């Protein structure tokens, strides 16, 4: 089913963007935690 | 200038066109509509955005440079079309020459023949490929489906005798395991490489010979690679630009600096099959979708987008079905 | 059809995660600019 | 100890099981697998994870406590199963007793009978519901589909005469509007409450009467609530733990401190219909999916997962079809 196939593809797109934000979320938090300590 | 630099989507759903006026527009084949339009990021008239590869039908895009030199060699942006926002911004030690994606692996090709392999779920670099570090430019191609398989042209063992050569290397990017090294299939350089969507087949294009060789990709015997077939060039040697493989792997399309677009059939289930006439000094790009094997989508720098039909049993030319015009 | 209904449900969940992470980026950013 | 504290999914796709050994596993029904496995977060042997409610079949989970008291009363974590990361970590002034979710609304129940209502798209608290602030514990239930409808048990206007009572209040959480207030439906306390997936029906369980009453939820006349039917308790009064409503609202399942699981049919389109035998001093949880109306899924703390069939026109017991074993 074509519609089914597009949906599966979007899931991969939405899951990639969220893994990039989570890695950007840990990166930003850590830099904030480092500056505040020092 | 002309509306140059067309880009074609894996699934033949849509294409990328850099309008020389402003930015870069992206259209959609059914129904045809302005899917995405990048805004002004310009300062002079003939400075061009070079590299765009996209996902299948999603909102995720890979964009590279805008300026002639300000931020080109070392940039790669990942943007959502629906919110126009940049997510991750990667930097690379050399100039990008090509970008290919699939559903699992993103490859970035550098000018220094380095190939960067990323797991797309988390953007971790899997392996750095020093091709020129071992021994025109490197031509790379990639499977569309999962079990994505990477194919690149590597130099031969005659670097002492002369500076330039081209053999082929089959690489499984999924496990980062090299599968098969093909010898010099050509006495010349490799101009363009196309890999099948299921990753089982591969074509090779020479600059002098202009004779396409098709090799088995993975299932080929370890002792020696298996050559499938060869195709008649025509009346005149011509440089080849882009090739594509049909979803049932029965059909191969070839386009270039020639008057015509050739169609090759496959013996998996000879010289020439379906030919589409094309205007001479104007460049075109190929594609065909997954719904049917009789429809071939055609992208043109003249402003015209064409959809041709394929004659299964006739050596006659292709038949036009649907057409539309650019912006 | 059933699978499609199920698919729409993961999509709705992922957009919540995307709506939730963007709101943690704005929460974090303001705090970083102050200190 | 035994593998206690089972949790059951809204769509009967999968269930939540706290293995007493390490963490908490979530299995699937078709095909049966280890869907998600939480890692070590322990320090002693008999300290238990209490509350897990999930989405339908997604990666979004609501998890509450690990430690007996270190970070239990005031915690709520939102985790993705495929990447094991915590996204939002909400904190609450009292001890959580239950969490129910749907596709639009997340509810959090406190020990102090406070109910926090959230729009799940942005986690904005819609309304704080001071139940004990107005007049065993409060039992709350919620519709699964959209137009999600909230049902809670509230005290009556006899707080002066005695401390504990239980009436029912129907609440639209979508617009935060109280729909219908039901009177004291019972001469005793309310032990467990179940609401239909479409939000049109509602069940009530008494500790002393042990007679389940069904009322219309929303379409019921404003003048007086409409009682639908009543069901025979059996030979002995027994405490009820969890009830569920079929997708076509024809069937009602009931489990508790009894030897048997009762199945009630509905006259929407009497005393007893289908009974499933159960081991005496062992506790079980119910569910049935949307694919068919003849299959009932069964979760057990003994380690066994069973799938029974329902007899449409016979008053006989259920017939076992498929089974598998826990970890």
């Amino acid at each position: 089913s074509k519609d089914a196939e597009k949906l599966n593809d979007e899931i991969i797109s939405l899951n990639i963007e969220n893994s990039l934000l989570q890695d950007k979320l840990t990166a930003l938090q850590a830099e904030y935690d480092k500056l505040i300590q020092r | 200038m002309a509306l140059k630099l067309l880009g074609f989507n894996q699934d033949a759903t849509c294409f990328s066109v850099i309008s020389s006026n402003k930015g870069v527009t992206i259209y959609n084949c059914d129904p045809f509509g302005k899917c995405f339009e990048l805004e002004k990021s310009t300062s002079n008239d003939e400075e061009l955005d070079f590299l765009v590869e996209m996902l299948f039908s999603t909102s995720l895009i890979a964009v590279v440079d805008k300026t002639i030199g300000a931020s080109k060699r070392k940039k790669l942006k990942i943007v959502n079309t629906k919110r126009k926002a940049t997510i991750c911004e990667l930097t690379f030690p050399h100039e990008i020459m090509d970008v290919i994606m699939n559903r699992k692996i993103i490859c970035v090709v550098l000018k220094s023949d380095q190939i960067f392999v990323y797991d797309i779920s988390c953007m971790k670099l899997l392996r750095t490929i020093d091709v020129r570090g071992e021994k025109i430019g490197v031509r790379v191609s990639l499977s569309t489906d999962n079990n994505s398989i990477l194919c690149y042209s590597s130099y031969s063992k005659s670097d002492k005798e002369n500076a330039p050569l081209n053999d082929i290397v089959v690489f499984d990017a999924l496990k980062c395991i090299q599968i098969n090294v093909l010898p010099a299939v050509h006495q010349s350089n490799i101009v363009c490489i196309a890999c099948s969507p299921d990753g089982m087949l591969m074509a090779t294009a020479s600059e002098k010979g202009t004779i396409i060789r098709v090799f088995k990709t993975i299932d080929t015997e370890n002792d020696e690679p298996i050559l499938v077939n060869e195709f008649r060039r025509g009346s005149r040697p011509s440089r080849i630009s882009e090739m594509k493989f049909n979803h049932d792997n029965t059909l191969l399309a070839c386009v270039g600096e020639s008057d015509t677009i050739h169609i090759f059939a496959l013996p998996v289930t000879q010289r020439h099959v379906a030919y589409i006439k094309i205007p001479e000094n104007a460049k075109y790009r190929i594609g065909f979708p997954k719904d049917t094997t009789n429809t071939i989508h055609i992208c043109g720098e003249d402003g015209n987008y064409l959809v041709y039909s394929i004659p299964r049993n006739e050596v006659g030319p292709c038949t036009l079905v649907k057409s539309n015009t650019f912006d």
